[PDB]
């Protein structure tokens, strides 16, 4: 201890700081917790500067989404606790005050899965990690439990459904580890998957229907509006149960009448069909300023094309197609 | 050799007069410090009324001989820590009397305009600030 | 392309002062004389500058199927650029006011005719016609460099002689040419008498002779004879055409009447004007108005409709002395160049002036930015050398355009009282 | 087309006014080719008159004499021909661009449209047809009485109909790529036109539909995202206030799946063909609009050059003129002739010029071709000469321009005719590699002026005074150079460190050698300060230019043809004798490095001739040296930049061999200067290395780090020398006797003393050698006795280096 105003401490500490900030960040991190460089007294300048260099390395390496925790060999519990504290408080999103971003952070990143598995293996890991990271891990597990409860009930938003289904393995594994730390989840996941798939099938059928109608938009085609109104509503902000009834050991959205449901699939199977589109246009030619309700479509207006090309399909199957219609088509 | 080809042994005092200013002048055009050896006693700031009065003088007479002679005083008269006593060069004295006395001791032709119209409130304690203001204006007459 | 090849093989670029009365311009001082092919029967055509520019455009746009040995086009484009550079260097020198190039004729050969690549004739008896052989482009480059160097030297010389002889400030660089050519002549055109009538009112032939009896020094004639009998030795001393041209043109800068003897020299013209000035009469003596200080520029800022009436009052304090003229009063328009403002800022700030008059600028605000910048700078340069101490200078600017460069720059000397008088 | 045909056959003035891209010009081009009397493409046009077009492009500076000259040139052709089988028509492009100009041209139109003559005697061959196609509005009174037609903009139905017309070439791929992107493209194109000022694009919507239709002409069908996304993204991508992708996406949620291709791959897909490997069939109708790259501080050129154009396929740069000659007429003619050569031979053009050349290349950029023999011809115009030139299929044009100039000083039609893209050094760097740019900009601050709590006599430095040639985006340029040299590697933890370390080492190249030891001193014996000192002096050659050249020829990669290096110095430039010394050591692998001074040349063609004669030689490894004194100003930087591309173009031209070529640019700047500031670290094939003294001096030792272990006393002690003691004590005698003063003021022995000593301070005679030896020993003893009263006698080198005032006085 020289007179502490000239710089014997800061310069000599920055020297070893430069020495340490020269190897690979993961190598620095493993050196921090693989050996016994510090017997005790983690309060002096050397230990503090080593700790700050290591947490800075954590912040730099975790921002690159690298799997830091995988293949970690350790001897001292305190060093691993500090490492996990840094990893958790730096890995979280900068704006960690929202549902969607936090859920995405828990799902996508593998470091959270690794740290949760290490936390569930032993309790000394829980003892070592600081309380600042304790609050973060508590927020994470509480929001995960909330998501699980919402999914089991079926009231959870659609974007969240597709998020879990995208990473169903990660979500199921992380929930299993959390329950081990403190069944129906996979059954609920499968049921929500089926319900969302049915919702998407109905949705695809319906917008294909309006697109086929608007292929000749220069005509009487567009009447409904209300059928478009439910189309205009976003799906991500929508709730599963409000639109689609869940199954507990189906009625869709749009409250579509069973009359046009068969036409939906019929033209979904035939959306990319030049013949069908062509003579649909030619059937629309003689018709036309007309209010196009479902009933006047159903009774005569749609599927003269359908019945005509069932006749054409029988003709092609049997082989008596005249040498004029074949050219025209 | 290219620079001194057109010089004989009768301009040297004038030549040392010019170079010792010009080599300092460049230091002002790079926004660095012109004089790093002059003590801060002569590096005071002109008062706004003094600057307004000095602007008229700078716009009156040509800013070549004035700048050269002021640079001589700042480079070989105020450079030594011997004028700390008021006998040699009192910092509380004005600049007009100092300059007229200097050319009286320099046996050089003077412009009486500087002896006549120069404001007397310009003190020797604020001379570099004058010279900079005397050299800035010349700067904003060169690029044009 | 074949025409370009013919021009490259046999091409004559003539550079001369325009024949007739047309203004000097690149389109008028440059031709291309394509000569007769050996054994052919054409007319050895002449092409103007425009018909060579259009040929260059055609050549650039007819690249063709064999763009792999484009030498006959590169050589033509290089020689054309060199010759155009020479023509511009001559045009600007002619506009500067030189005497020696007024009858110059050049002959640039795109290929050595007989060992001669460049021919240079001045049209005067003393000067020997020069001819050099080699690469035309290098010779033209060095030649134009020499003319540009002497251009700056000659402009400096004209400035010096304007500073020395004051009255060579009443006339521009071309009016000086006109006067130095006409005054020595048998009775000059009445245009010259009118031009000189501003210095000496009602100037006549006998007044010109009486002013020219002794305008020249007796050492000047001895010097011109010395150079006249010395020049061939100096020409034989140097080998390269550029060195010989340097010698001839420097001697012209020294004792110009030795080469071409029917025109006055600059100093001789100044002495003649000064002698003619004395025969004029009593100099006018006018004093600056109240609130205006002699020896300092005075800036008057006032509305447009009052700019002209604010000038009469400046001259309305000696209402028995003759009204001013193109001297002492300048009107500034967006079309006034540097010469017309310099001829006032140097007519006011010059020692060799007899009398006391007030010099005024009207509508200075409307002066062009470059012209105003050069004007203020010239004034400062004149101040830093020698000057009349009581230079009476008045600037009048429309109040609306006070933000313009010149009033803003001179605002430090702006007066607070506006000259005015009853109707 | 119909209106121009009718009004040209009957010689009726026709004034066509509309928005840019209303295809008025397309109508003009097809009509001119088709009508051709008995040389028409069909029997319909064979019965109509042959037509010769004389096209004059109006401008705000259009003199009235120009229009009269155009009319008389048009009438000259019609003279001597039948007036019922031949006619010449004056086509005034942008006739509304010269409406209210002070030199009013359109006062000569009213007489000329009537009789064909202003005041001369009318002739039956003087009355000529007239058509005026202008993008700006027109007064319906300066026309004589001609049919004045204006269309405006297609509201909705015309847009859909034009979409179908473009997509009406297969009749089945249309249904794949219609229905949705035939009214929806309309609906968001109208929104894009509504939400923006300084109109952008009407040709940017037809081109969008063409890209969509060609994409739908893939294997079977792809009206899907990641392919519609690219087509919508090539709708103007340089506005920065109209989010083109979002506007289409905010109304269409079906295709909200995009990889977000950077504006770095949309340049490959615009230049290197539409398809990545081979388009369906042949590439005959894949004509993409010529590229216009908006950049800041002229960095797009460097970005591209480190990027795609890797050697042989490099385009030839078309620039202005930096040499103090080559007037506008003779340089624009030389810059259109080369564009024509590139069009003929199918070589890429990098148009670095400005609006000087986009008055002649106004129909080539329009891309309305005339077909003959299966080849495309488009007309170019020099002055009034307007003639068609061949375009090779492999012709791509790139314009590089500053964003502000395009936004404010580019005509709107020209902006429409070019496919816009914004490329900046911050839009090419990934997030991870952009952090080691800020890290570098902080490490520079920690490098130039070290933090010290013990020394108080400090001088604050600017980054330029230490890393000479340090502009704002210097760290970005260095990082981009390092990234391009590394390659497309996945982000390992080492790379975030290896790239940063390499960028540190490269950025250290342009640091003054005094600053390295200043760091080594102020940071007392620091580890980083010592590593950066070992690197600068013992691993990275900086002593002399001969050493640098010898180490650069012996370490450069063998798989590169031309190598470009930039050298900055505070010393004097190399002379003939210095290069003779260099050749005395480089003989065996390189010929004499020719020394060319850029400021001597007074014409671009002369410099090109000199460099060609230097290059058209028989040599394997050849060294070219270009030297420019940086006489500070905005006049020498332009000269350096103009000579920089003139060497690259000639390198690309003379390329048949694999001969290694070395190009060196030497800049002579001063430690303290005046005026502007040198901006190095240009980036690209250029690396900035600073050699303080370019000559292997015989006065002192070449490696100045040998002076860190020796005081001033050991230099004079004999018993292979760091310093030349004899020349040292012989070069101060003239000043060593200027402080002698004889006791009596009656002696002039001072002038004799120098003559005595300079004759005595030699080794020719034994007594003189003994005198030198004893004088050196006495001086050594004196300096040894004078060093006991000094702190740290050994490190006088660092003390001298810290003296900024003493550095400025020597250079």
């Amino acid at each position: 201890q020289f007179p502490a105003e000239h710089g014997w401490k800061e310069s000599l500490l920055g020297d070893m700081e430069w020495r340490l900030t020269k190897e690979e960040p993961l190598s620095q991190i493993t050196a921090y917790c693989n050996s016994c460089w510090d017997t005790k007294g983690l309060e002096d300048s050397v230990a503090k500067t080593f700790e700050k260099c290591i947490i800075e390395a954590v912040s730099s390496a975790c921002q690159s989404q690298t799997s830091i925790l995988q293949g970690f060999s350790y001897s001292d519990l305190r060093k691993f606790g500090i490492v996990l504290s840094a990893v958790i408080t730096k890995s979280w999103p900068r704006t960690a005050d929202n549902f969607d971003d936090i859920l995405k952070h828990l799902l996508t990143l593998a470091d959270v899965k690794h740290v949760f598995r290490l936390c569930g293996t032993d309790e000394k890991i829980l003892a070592n990690v600081t309380e600042d990271a304790k609050r973060l891990i508590a927020v994470a597990d509480s929001v995960l439990t909330k998501v699980v409860g919402d999914l089991l009930s079926g009231t959870i938003l659609v974007g969240q459904l597709e998020l879990i289904i995208k990473h169903k393995n990660q979500f199921l594994d992380i929930w299993q580890l959390r329950e081990k730390s403190l069944c129906a989840v996979e059954e609920a996941l499968d049921w929500r998957r089926e319900e969302l798939l049915l919702l998407k099938k109905e949705k695809r059928c319906v917008d294909s229907l309006l697109k086929m109608c608007g292929n000749v938009k220069h005509l009487i085609q567009v009447d409904f509006g209300v059928l478009a109104v439910r189309h205009s509503q976003d799906l991500s902000s929508k709730r599963l149960n409000d639109t689609v009834t869940v199954r507990l050991s189906r009625a869709t959205h749009y409250h579509l009448s069973s009359q046009v449901q068969e036409m939906a699939g019929k033209i979904d199977l035939l959306r990319d069909s030049h013949i069908f589109q062509l003579f649909w246009r030619e059937a629309a030619e003689p018709l036309s300023r007309h209010i196009l309700e479902l009933e006047e479509v159903y009774d005569y207006l749609y599927q003269p094309s359908y019945r005509k090309f069932i006749k054409l399909h029988q003709d092609l199957k049997s082989g008596e197609v005249t040498l004029a219609e074949i050219d025209v088509i | 050799l290219k620079a001194l080809n057109r010089c004989q042994l009768k301009h040297t005092i004038a030549l040392w007069q010019f170079l010792s200013a010009h080599k300092s002048e460049q230091l002002l055009r790079l926004h660095k410090e012109p004089f790093g050896e002059i003590s801060s006693r002569y590096k005071a700031d002109l008062s706004p009324e003094n600057a307004k009065l000095l602007s008229t003088f700078l716009n009156q007479t040509g800013l070549d001989a004035f700048l050269l002679e002021l640079h001589e005083m700042i480079i070989l008269k105020l450079k030594n820590p011997q004028t700390q006593t008021e006998e040699r060069f009192r910092p509380q004295w004005s600049l007009r009397d100092t300059l007229v006395s200097y050319m009286q001791t320099k046996e050089s032709e003077i412009l009486p305009e500087m002896a006549s119209q120069f404001p007397e409130e310009i003190l020797l304690a604020s001379c570099v600030s004058v010279w900079k203001t005397a050299a800035v204006l010349k700067w904003n007459r060169e690029m044009r | 392309l074949t025409l370009a090849t013919a021009i490259n093989q046999r091409g004559i670029y003539v550079i001369q002062a325009p024949k007739g009365g047309q203004k000097i311009s690149p389109d008028t001082v440059l031709h291309l004389i394509l000569p007769e092919s050996p054994g052919s029967h054409e007319e050895s055509r002449e092409y103007s500058l425009e018909e060579v520019k259009e040929l260059l455009n055609k050549l650039m746009l007819m690249s063709g199927k064999k763009d792999r040995n484009n030498t006959e086009v590169e050589r033509f484009s290089e020689v054309f650029c060199s010759v155009q550079r020479l023509s511009q260097a001559f045009i600007d020198l002619h506009s500067a006011g030189n005497m020696l190039f007024r009858t110059w004729i050049a002959m640039a050969y795109c290929s050595p005719k007989q060992g001669v690549s460049l021919q240079m004739d001045f049209g005067l008896d003393l000067v020997t016609e020069l001819k050099e052989g080699g690469d035309v482009t290098e010779l033209l480059a060095a030649l134009c460099r020499q003319m540009e160097h002497f251009l700056d030297s000659w402009k400096r010389f004209v400035t010096q002689k304007r500073m020395e002889h004051f009255y060579l400030n009443f006339y521009t660089a071309e009016q000086l040419v006109y006067l130095s050519t006409e005054l020595r002549k048998q009775p000059p055109s009445d245009a010259a008498l009118t031009m000189l009538s501003f210095i000496k009112s009602n100037c006549t032939l006998r007044d010109v002779l009486r002013a020219s009896v002794g305008c020249g020094s007796e050492a000047a004639r001895y010097r011109m004879r010395r150079v006249m009998e010395e020049l061939p030795l100096m020409l034989l001393s140097e080998f390269s055409l550029v060195d010989k041209l340097r010698i001839i043109m420097e001697q012209s800068m020294r004792c110009l009447p030795a080469f071409l003897p029917d025109c006055l020299d600059l100093e001789t013209l100044g002495h003649c004007l000064a002698h003619l000035a004395g025969m004029g009469g009593s100099p006018v003596e006018r004093c600056l108005p109240r609130g205006l200080q002699v020896g300092q520029p005075n800036l008057v800022v006032c509305g447009h409709s009052e700019v002209l009436p604010a000038a009469l009052a400046v001259y309305m304090q000696t209402p028995s002395q003759p009204l001013p003229t193109y001297d002492e009063v300048l009107l500034c328009t967006p079309a006034t160049t540097f010469e017309e403002v310099a001829l006032l800022l140097r007519r006011c700030l010059t020692l060799g002036s007899l009398g006391h008059k007030v010099y005024s600028l009207l509508f200075a605000d409307q002066l062009s930015y470059e012209v105003a910048r050069q004007a203020e700078e010239l004034f400062h340069n004149l101040c830093t050398q020698q000057h009349r101490e009581d230079y009476q200078l008045v600037m009048v600017c429309d109040g609306d355009w006070e933000h313009c460069y010149l009033p803003s720059a001179f605002s430090q000397h702006k007066v607070f009282v506006t000259p005015q008088a009853p109707l | 087309v119909f209106m121009m045909v009718v009004c040209i056959e009957l010689k009726i003035p026709l004034f066509l006014v509309g928005k840019p891209g209303s295809s008025k010009s397309l109508a003009k081009t097809i009509v001119a080719d088709a009508m051709q009397g008995p040389a028409a493409y069909s029997d319909l046009f064979r019965s109509l008159k042959q037509v010769h077009l004389v096209s004059f492009q109006c401008s705000p500076h259009s003199t009235p004499q120009g229009i009269i000259s155009t009319f008389r040139q048009c009438a000259r052709f019609q003279q001597g021909k039948d007036l019922q089988q031949y006619v010449s028509v004056v086509v005034l492009d942008e006739v509304g661009l010269a409406e209210d100009s002070p030199k009013m041209p359109l006062k000569t139109l009213h007489p000329l449209l009537e009789d064909g003559c202003i005041e001369d005697d009318p002739a039956p061959h003087k009355k000529v047809g007239f058509v005026g196609i202008s993008n700006w509005a027109l007064d319906p009174a300066k026309m004589n009485r001609g049919i004045f037609v204006s269309r405006g903009s297609p509201n909705e139905t015309e847009l859909i109909e034009s979409a179908k017309g473009i997509c009406s070439s297969d009749i089945l791929v249309q249904d794949v790529a219609q229905g949705y992107f035939a009214s929806f493209a309309k609906a968001y194109e109208t929104v894009c036109k509504r939400q923006d000022k300084e109109f952008f694009g009407l040709r940017d919507y037809y081109s969008l539909i063409k890209m969509v239709f060609a994409a739908a002409k893939a294997s079977n069908r792809k009206p899907s995202p990641q392919d519609i996304a690219q087509a919508v993204l090539r709708n103007f991508s340089g506005k920065d206030d109209i989010q083109a992708l979002d506007i289409f996406l905010a109304n269409l949620p079906e295709a909200k799946c995009s990889e977000e291709v950077s504006p770095m791959q949309l340049i490959k897909q615009n230049i290197f063909g539409p398809s990545q490997k081979v388009p369906g069939g042949e590439q005959e109708d894949a004509e993409s609009r010529y590229l216009l790259v908006l950049t800041k501080n002229y960095v797009a050129l460097q970005i591209l050059q480190q990027t795609f154009f890797e050697g042989d396929q490099q385009p030839e740069i078309i620039f202005g003129s930096g040499f103090p000659k080559d007037q506008e007429y003779t340089q624009l003619c030389r810059n259109i002739n080369r564009v024509k050569i590139c069009m003929e031979t199918g070589k890429m053009v990098l148009l670095l010029n400005l609006q000087n050349l986009y008055e002649s290349l106004y129909d080539a950029l329009n891309q309305y071709y005339v077909h003959l023999g299966g080849q495309k011809y488009v007309d170019l115009g020099l002055g009034t000469h307007r003639v068609k030139c061949r375009v090779h299929p492999n012709f791509r044009l790139i314009v590089i321009e500053e964003k502000d100039v395009v936004y404010k000083h580019f005509p709107i039609p020209l902006i429409n005719r070019l496919e816009k893209h914004y490329l900046d050094i911050n839009t090419v760097l990934e997030k991870w590699q952009k952090s080691i740019v800020e890290e570098l900009c902080a490490w520079v601050e920690k490098f130039i002026n070290v933090k010290a709590h013990h020394f108080q006599k400090r001088h604050k430095y600017s980054p330029s005074d230490v890393f000479i040639g340090y502009h704002s985006d210097a760290c970005a340029s260095v990082v981009l150079q390092v990234i391009e040299r590394q390659g497309p590697r996945a982000l390992t933890e080492e790379l975030h460190q290896k790239v940063s370390e390499e960028a540190k080492s490269i950025l250290l190249n342009c640091a003054t050698p005094d600053a390295v030891v200043r760091l080594s001193a102020y940071s007392l014996g620091g580890f980083a300060a010592e590593w950066l000192s070992q690197e600068y002096f013992h691993r990275q050659r900086h002593n002399s230019f001969a050493d640098f050249l010898q180490a650069h020829l012996h370490t450069a990669d063998l798989e590169r043809h031309a190598i470009f290096t930039e050298i900055t110095t505070f010393s004097r430039l190399l002379t003939s004798h210095d290069c003779e010394i260099l050749e005395s050591e480089v003989t065996g692998r390189a010929p004499k490095p020719t020394l060319l001074w850029l400021q001597q040349f007074d014409t671009e063609y002369s410099f090109l001739k000199e460099v060609r004669n230097c290059l058209t030689n028989t040599a394997k490894c050849k060294i070219l040296i270009f030297q420019t004194d940086f006489e500070d100003g905005i006049r020498s930087a332009q000269l350096i930049a103009s000579a920089k591309y003139s060497v690259i173009n000639e390198i690309n031209k003379i390329r048949e061999n694999e001969d290694r070529i070395f190009v060196y640019f030497i800049t002579k700047l001063s430690r303290v200067g005046r005026g502007t500031a040198y901006v190095g670290f240009h980036g690209g094939l250029w690396q900035s290395v600073h050699i303080d003294d370019l000559r292997r001096s015989t006065l002192m030792v070449s490696d100045v780090t040998r002076l860190q272990h020796v005081t001033i006393s050991q230099l004079f002690a004999p018993g292979v020398s760091i310093l030349d003691t004899t020349r040292l004590l012989r070069s101060c005698v003239q000043s060593a006797v200027g402080m002698l003063r004889d006791q009596n003021e009656s002696c002039t022995r001072n002038m004799r003393r120098v003559v005595l000593l300079l004759g005595l301070l030699n080794e020719d005679d034994a007594c003189h050698a003994s005198f030198l030896r004893v004088s050196k020993m006495r001086l050594s003893v004196f300096l040894k006795k004078q060093e006991e009263s000094q702190f740290h006698p050994l490190e006088w080198l660092a003390r001298e280096a810290c003296n900024q005032d003493a550095l400025q006085e020597a250079g």
